[PDB]
């Protein structure tokens, strides 16, 4: 006779919840979480839906507004255990003296005027600053073109008078990230000419360049001038060997640099845009779903679809199929709404019921877009649904997404109601308008 | 913004007693025994007297945290009879009904 | 149609550490409201049922806290307001469940406790002699 | 004149009687009127009158509706998490066996309350329970630790109950007990010489 | 003759609620509390702070929802949790509804330290249980 | 006719032989980083779908108590331990070793043993206070023949 103690099970502090909010699906009865609940409040439209979430958010904001601008208010702190994101936050600067300490807490606090106040009278002074202080506040300028932040109350935007350059100027030391946080802000303030220069300046100095800033020099060399798409796949191949030259690997965002700027010549960068897709599958860098969206994008063009775009949708759907996707690009957002895109064009509601299974699988469907993408992404399926589906199918599809997944627009409807002629269904004519009204 | 003038001087003298109350305790625990010598114990008496005259925690009263009323105070919820009353018979305070047996 | 194809799940790690057992848990709810009471237990022994664990349930006696008010603002101290603060119970006895299911449990039951209704859950934690105490030092 | 806008009617029309009823109620929520396809009536009616309707009725609304936690809701959740429980050890079939294998047992209490503060002083208190049976003693150790305890043992049960609660958390009071314990029993198998004066 | 949160009959006109028509020896017997917390249970602790607290929700609520109101609230508090159910005539935009619910949520949370929801039910007029 | 996957490549990297097994995660996070990393959080942001997302993600920021309810979460006592609380004879040293000074600190000391309201750093600060007024007050002990140290 012998007694054995199970192993102890652990689960993170929301397991219990998310195992609970496995078993609900979503109400098809009811627009969604965000809104209230309630007939007079239930917004009747996507406009009205938008304005709704639009209010509700500017109520938030007035209510950060008062509490940051009255923190004596709200710094009673009576909740155990302590929850500090629910304490006042502060904008002001604790070390007044002029030191290399104030100017990193100037950097970290984002106060684009105090930083270079601080700058100018730390060289005025003549005290201490190291290569790594003014690094960040290299990062801090350039990332933001010397453009102050915007709160809630107190092109090439790269300004040609401007203290990033007078300070990078001013600086006696200077290294890769000295010369990298430069070339990345003019880049991304498209100042590409400057940024080019700035990279051949690092290259005299015989500095590596690290992958981002690769990625701002390809972006730079593309929008820079208006050649041939050759010249261009020129000097991507060109700017990837000086990085193979340098030994730095590449990343996900250089190939998605490349495809987004080659988006311009369409059929010219087609099968080159496979080429890379390729070298990125043997390297073993995985697209993700910015990257498939920008070649869906590029293979995107008025013409004949079932040329090379078919292929290229068909084949995007068939390796993704049965993927968890996961936060790897900040425009991993947009896949859905071009493949919905494509999948209407073609008149493939298979295409489309599998892309729609892609993006229910797991959690992808966070990965729908913003309030407008969703609402397009919605719009499209529902009218190829309507266009190719029978009746019956096409109405519980209706069931099931309006409103609870978007508010139909008066073309869709108008679809819905050619459907319902086509299938001779008219009875359910009176409760459409209704739905309308 | 407190009630009246009463109030303020009560939570004054709250803020004082909670000020000196480790020392009261110290030395008053200094003074409370037959252990130690008198002559220290009569040294602690001056210095406990010498202390502010708020720091005293019996000075502290029990007044209603909404009327500043001094008497008929409920203790477990700081109100007076008549706010607690007032608040109780519309149905505000969880649980409190009228007693009928 | 619009059902997600696939499903996520949490994680569930089995740690090498061996569980805690719990001889009882005794889960005692206290409310104003004897059929909110009487729903939670519903709700809770449905919930040990289909999760496979023993439970009883009982009623200690309530406990109806009175006190008496002067009615009038002024004077008139022979009339008066007596007011009362009802404290009805019901202790679920949970038996022999180990510390995973004991926390999964009071995790559910307690996520749902209604407005009104306090709990005080007591665990009975059976130990082991500790090693000095198995054999004598001395 | 600007338009004044008309209320919908309410979503519980469009409901199935067929539907998935936790859909609609994943979590405890206030009773809504437009939510619940139910004609409840509460309230004290007046003479010749009916209970209020649930549209406006206060009453429901001040009710802690279990309307999230109906029977499927509550078979669907457990299901759900059968996945988090571990098998009790079948071998411990009964409190004996328990006694037999594991012969300290540890009291201690959550308290869960409503309020912005979860701290309860209470939740401190740590009680160890053990038989001296179950221990490993002789007659004079068991008798010296009997001395030595007081009131924490009842000869009645045979069970010495060592109760702290001086730490200000339950594990350094836990702590406590096991180090009381283990001195009570080290001190009960040391023998001193003025116990001859017995 | 006791006065105590009554309303005397004047005329046979007047209308009132459910809630103001009943008197308060009927609380726990025709009507249920406005307010649900463990506070006032045996044992528990902390009365006294959520009544203030009670106190100061109800009077901000009904200072920031001006006329907005058509009966008293219902705090109920489920662990560090606080929902205000409130029944709402129908006077406003929904916007200005929206940006007020927003407003009072986000300040109250960042007030008491707890997250505070806040659910509005709408009704056309203020429901009338008798006339007095 | 052909799978786009497989196909002419750039032929420009190889296919690595090993991918980065010593990362340089001890460097200092960069602006640049911060915004990627919010931006990466902002291709997930999304309305809450029902009420048990907005609970996990109330969780999550620490707004809302984790389960089952635990009165002691998020709060040790600088992770002290029970013999730090209640055995203070240690930090009876600076005073003498019997005598009326004894007999009253080993009170105090036992007093503060069985206070579970105090943090072990005040129980140490009343004993040293006591020992610096008794250093004060050490012509008045040494008048009453009580050595103090």
């Amino acid at each position: 006779e012998e007694v054995v103690i199970p192993k102890k099970k652990t689960w993170d502090k929301v397991a219990v919840l998310q195992a609970l909010a496995s078993t609900v699906n979503r109400d098809t009865t009811a627009v969604p979480y965000v809104f209230q609940d309630d007939p007079y409040l239930m917004p009747a439209s996507s406009l009205e839906s938008r304005s709704f979430l639009l209010a509700k958010k500017s109520g938030e904001n007035v209510a950060k507004f008062i509490i940051n601008s009255y923190p004596k208010y709200f710094q009673k702190d009576i909740a155990e255990p302590h929850i500090p994101c629910l304490m006042p936050e502060y904008f002001e600067p604790q070390i007044k003296d002029i030191s290399e300490a104030a100017l990193k807490e100037r950097i970290e606090l984002r106060k684009v005027k105090a930083s270079v106040d601080m700058f100018d009278q730390l060289l005025q002074a003549g005290t201490t600053v190291s290569l790594e202080t003014t690094n960040s506040l290299l990062d801090l300028l350039c990332y933001y073109g010397d453009q102050e932040p915007s709160t809630d109350y107190h092109g090439v935007t790269w300004r040609a008078k401007n203290n990033a350059e007078r300070i990078f100027s001013l600086m006696p030391e200077k290294n890769e990230h000295s010369y990298c946080t430069m070339i990345r802000g003019m880049v991304k303030h498209r100042a590409y000419e400057q940024a080019l220069n700035l990279y051949t300046e690092l290259l005299n100095n015989r500095l590596h360049a690290d992958v981002y800033t690769f990625n701002a020099l390809i972006e730079a060399t593309v929008c820079a001038i208006n050649e041939k798409f050759e010249e261009k796949w020129s000097k991507i191949l060109e700017l990837l060997r000086h990085m193979v030259a340098q030994k730095v690997k590449p990343n996900l965002q250089t190939f998605n640099t490349i495809l987004k700027c080659l988006r311009r010549f369409h059929v010219f960068a087609r099968s080159p845009a496979l080429q890379v897709l390729r070298e990125m599958k043997a390297i073993g860098i995985e697209p993700s779903l910015a990257t498939y969206h920008h070649i869906i994008r590029l293979f995107d063009q008025p013409g004949d679809p079932l040329k090379r775009s078919s292929f290229i949708i068909y084949d995007i759907m068939n390796e993704l199929m049965g993927k968890r996707f996961s936060p790897k690009d900040p425009d991993d957002d947009k896949f859905f709404q071009s493949a919905m895109s494509i999948c209407s064009s073609l008149r493939d509601l298979e295409l489309a019921y599998q892309v729609h299974g892609l993006l229910k699988t797991g959690d992808n469907w966070k990965f729908i877009g913003p309030d407008q993408h969703r609402n397009f992404y919605y719009s499209k399926f529902f009218d190829l649904i309507c266009l190719m589906e029978q009746i019956d199918v096409t109405l519980k599809w209706y069931e099931d997404l309006i409103p609870s997944a978007y508010f139909p627009h008066s073309q869709t409807m108008i679809h819905l109601l050619q459907a319902l002629d086509v299938a001779n269904r008219l009875e359910v004519i009176p409760k459409i308008w209704k739905d309308s009204k | 913004h407190y009630v009246d003038w009463r109030m303020w001087r009560d939570v004054k003298r709250r803020k004082m007693a909670y000020e000196y109350a480790d020392e009261r305790l110290r030395i008053n625990s200094l003074r409370k025994n037959t252990i130690l010598p008198k002559i220290l114990q009569d040294v602690a008496d001056e210095e406990i007297a010498a202390l502010p005259r708020d720091s005293c925690p019996v000075r502290i009263r029990n007044r209603c945290v909404m009327t500043s009323r001094p008497r008929g105070v409920k203790r477990r919820w700081r109100l007076s009879r008549i706010v607690f009353r007032h608040l109780a018979d519309h149905g505000q305070l969880s649980g409190i009904q009228r007693a009928t047996w | 149609v619009d059902v997600p194809k696939d499903l996520t799940k949490p994680v569930v790690t089995i740690s090498d550490e061996p569980d805690i057992l719990y001889k009882r848990l005794s889960v005692l709810v206290k409310g104003h409201d004897k059929a909110v009471l009487d729903s939670y237990e519903y709700f809770a022994v449905l919930a040990a049922k289909e999760l496979g664990i023993s439970i009883k349930v009982h009623e200690p006696p309530r406990k109806i806290e009175r006190f008496t008010l002067l009615q009038s603002v002024h004077i008139y101290k022979k009339h008066r307001v007596q007011y009362e603060m009802r404290t009805l119970y019901r202790c679920l006895e949970l038996e022999h469940l180990t510390g995973s299911t004991a926390d999964v449990y009071l995790e559910y039951i307690q996520r749902n406790l209604p407005e009104g209704v306090a709990m005080e859950v007591t665990k009975t934690q059976l130990e082991q002699l500790p090693e000095h105490i198995k054999e004598p030092i001395w | 004149r600007p338009p004044r806008r008309k209320a919908l009617p309410p979503r519980t029309e469009k409901m199935a009687v067929d539907q998935d009823w936790p859909s609609v109620y994943p979590v405890a929520a206030p009773f809504k009127p437009s939510a619940v396809p139910l004609p409840v009536r509460m309230g004290y009616p007046v003479k010749k009158g009916v209970p209020m309707a649930k549209e406006g009725n206060l009453e429901l609304l001040k009710i802690p509706n279990f309307l999230h936690l109906t029977p499927v809701a509550i078979k669907k959740h457990c299901e759900a998490l059968k996945d988090f429980c571990t098998e009790w050890p079948a071998a411990l079939d009964s409190d004996e066996k328990c006694e037999k294998h594991f012969p300290i047992e540890i009291d201690s209490t959550d308290y869960v309350s409503s309020g912005p503060s979860v701290r309860n002083p209470r939740a401190r208190v740590v009680v160890l329970r053990v038989k001296l049976s179950s221990l490993n003693l002789d007659d004079h150790a068991k008798k010296k630790l009997i001395k030595l305890v007081g009131e924490r043992y009842c000869k009645t049960t045979d069970v010495l109950t060592i109760k702290t609660d001086r730490c200000p958390l339950r594990r350094q009071n836990y702590d406590y007990a096991v180090y009381l314990l283990t001195v009570l029993y080290h001190e009960s198998w040391n023998t001193e010489e003025w116990e001859k004066s017995k | 003759k006791n006065r105590a949160a009554r309303v005397r009959v004047s005329k046979g006109d007047k209308p009132v609620t459910y809630e103001e028509a009943h008197a308060p020896h009927y609380i726990a017997h025709r009507k249920g509390w406005l307010s649900l917390h463990t506070g006032n249970l045996d044992g528990e602790d902390h009365a006294a702070e959520r009544t203030v607290e009670d106190v100061f929700l109800r009077k901000f609520m009904w200072g920031t929802f001006p006329g907005c109101l058509a009966d008293q609230l219902v705090l109920k508090r489920r662990g560090n949790q606080l929902e205000i159910c409130a029944v709402v005539l129908r006077q406003l935009s929904p916007h200005k509804y929206y940006f007020l619910v927003g407003y009072s949520e986000t300040l109250l949370s960042y007030f008491y330290k707890c997250p505070v929801r806040l659910h509005l039910q709408t009704v056309p007029s203020k429901v009338v249980y008798k006339y007095l | 006719r052909k799978n786009i996957f497989t196909g002419k490549r750039l032929n420009i990297f190889d296919m690595m032989a090993v991918t980065k097994e010593a990362p340089e995660t001890d460097t200092s996070p960069s602006l640049w980083d911060v915004e990627f990393a919010k931006q990466l959080a902002t291709v997930n942001e999304q309305p809450l779908q029902n009420g048990f997302e907005e609970l996990i993600q109330w969780t999550k920021e620490g707004k809302l108590w984790e389960f089952p309810i635990n009165n002691e979460a998020g709060f040790d006592d600088d992770g002290s331990e029970f013999h730090e609380h209640i055995f203070l004879e240690k930090h009876l040293e600076s005073f003498p070793k019997q005598g009326p000074i004894r007999h009253f600190m080993e009170l105090v000391t036992c007093g503060l043993s069985k206070n579970p309201y105090l943090s072990v750093k005040q129980k140490v600060e009343h004993i040293e206070w006591f020992r610096n007024y008794f250093n004060e007050k050490k012509d008045i002990l040494k008048e009453s023949n009580i050595q103090f140290n």
